[PDB]
């Protein structure tokens, strides 16, 4: 088996919780198997689609 | 089943110059303001493109 490891947007997950959006708190949390701890704000960056 | 072509006209290939052009992004990942230095295959500038 041959693992394309975070050069990619990943749909292959095993477990999951239900969770929902919180705000201006520093907490931790897993992004795409990518773990940090800080707040969650706006900004007025704009993303490109890809 | 193809057909053989016999109407070609001799000429050699012609050049021309790459001023600005042969250039992609070395990853898919996203970076914003900075200036990185990646080592991958590309097209040199300055050079004959047939
Ligand atoms: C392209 O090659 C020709 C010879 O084949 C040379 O005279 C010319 O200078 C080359 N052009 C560039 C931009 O290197």
């Amino acid at each position: 088996l041959s693992f394309e490891l975070l050069h990619a947007p990943a749909t292959v997950c095993g477990p999951k919780k239900s969770t929902n959006l919180v705000k201006n708190k520093c907490v931790n949390f897993n992004f795409n198997g990518l773990k940090g701890t800080g707040v969650l704000t706006e900004s007025n960056k704009k993303f490109l689609p890809f | 089943q193809c057909v053989n072509l016999t109407t070609r006209t001799q000429l050699p290939p012609a050049y021309t110059n790459s001023f600005t052009r042969g250039v992609y992004y070395p990853d898919k990942v996203f970076r914003s303001s900075v200036l990185h230095s990646t080592q991958d295959l590309f097209l040199p500038f300055f050079s004959n493109v047939t």
